């Protein structure tokens, strides 16, 4: 808690406008939790991506140069 | 030919050095044409074939004389499959390509590693220990050329632990294969060397087993016996 006189700044770890009950910061901390590792398409992605990056090279985009 | 061929069945072995026998298929199509002949593949005459078939077979050993010869073949502008050497191919017991590319790297001489053969790279002719290093070589250096087109683009950052390795390996082998030619020295000012096959054999051995892989690339470059790389290595600093 940072108390000054004209202002008041409260730092938190995570901080939700929630209600009486606490047992929903958690109710965000879930909602968010595996909804954020359901990002595998940040890797999926990728890996479409360093495919394709391997299947131009893979008519080895240069036969013994030429 | 006819002078080898004395010595041969007359009395001897023989060395036939022959230099340039494209010259002769060459020569061949500037007739090809005025004999009134049908122009055959690149307008090359249609006898190119026999032509030279009728000359090579002479140039062999027998029962009575041995000749081993040894013939330049030109390669016009860089085509292999130019009916000239292709056809000479078929023609020899061992042979070295030579390419351009090797010889802008200031690799000399500048021999395919994967081109050139020998009917003589059997376990049967070479023995076993110069056979596998034999192979291990060209398996090395060839991983390399493929990895090429990945370097070429890429660079060889996104390569693994692994091909990374057989990417130093690979070049201080296409390297060491390098090699001083005393016909050579009034140029560059090096001496020159003859590299004793049980030495060469070796020479890789160690470079394929790891015991270089700390020295840099440009010390095993214009070298003869593995021992002078740890020399001009040490020389380097």
């Amino acid at each position: 808690l940072e108390v000054r006189p004209d202002k008041v700044t409260i730092l938190a770890q995570a901080a939700e406008r929630a209600e009486d009950i606490d047992v929903l910061r958690a109710k965000a901390a879930k909602e968010r939790a595996e909804r954020r590792l359901q990002s595998q398409q940040d890797d999926i992605d990728f890996k479409r991506a360093e495919l394709a990056l391997k299947r131009a090279m893979n008519r080895l985009s240069v036969a013994e140069m030429k | 030919l006819t002078m080898a061929e004395y010595f041969r069945d007359e009395q001897q072995d023989v060395l036939l050095f022959i230099d340039n026998i494209f010259r002769f298929t060459q020569a061949g199509s500037e007739v090809s044409a005025l004999l009134g002949r049908m122009p055959s593949a690149v307008g090359y005459q249609p006898t190119l074939a026999t032509e030279m078939g009728q000359l090579q077979e002479r140039i062999t050993s027998t029962a009575k004389g041995s000749i081993t010869s040894i013939q330049a073949i030109y390669v016009p502008a860089d085509d292999y499959t130019d009916p000239a050497p292709a056809t000479t191919f078929s023609h020899l017991d061992a042979t070295t390509n030579l390419e351009r590319k090797l010889a802008e790297m200031g690799i000399y001489p500048a021999v395919d590693p994967l081109a050139s053969t020998s009917r003589a790279l059997a376990p049967e002719i070479v023995g076993e220990e110069h056979y596998q290093v034999a192979r291990k070589v060209q398996q090395t250096l060839q991983r390399y050329k493929e990895l090429q087109d990945i370097i070429a683009i890429l660079g060889m950052d996104e390569l693994s632990d692994e091909d990374k390795l057989v990417v130093h390996r690979a070049r201080r082998i296409q390297f060491f294969l390098s090699q001083n030619f005393h016909v050579a020295e009034q140029f560059t000012g090096q001496p020159g060397s003859y590299v004793p096959v049980k030495e060469t054999v070796r020479g890789f051995k160690e470079i394929l087993e790891g015991k270089y892989d700390h020295l840099p690339e440009d010390a095993f470059r214009l070298v003869g016996r593995i021992e002078e790389v740890v020399e001009k290595a040490k020389a380097m600093g």
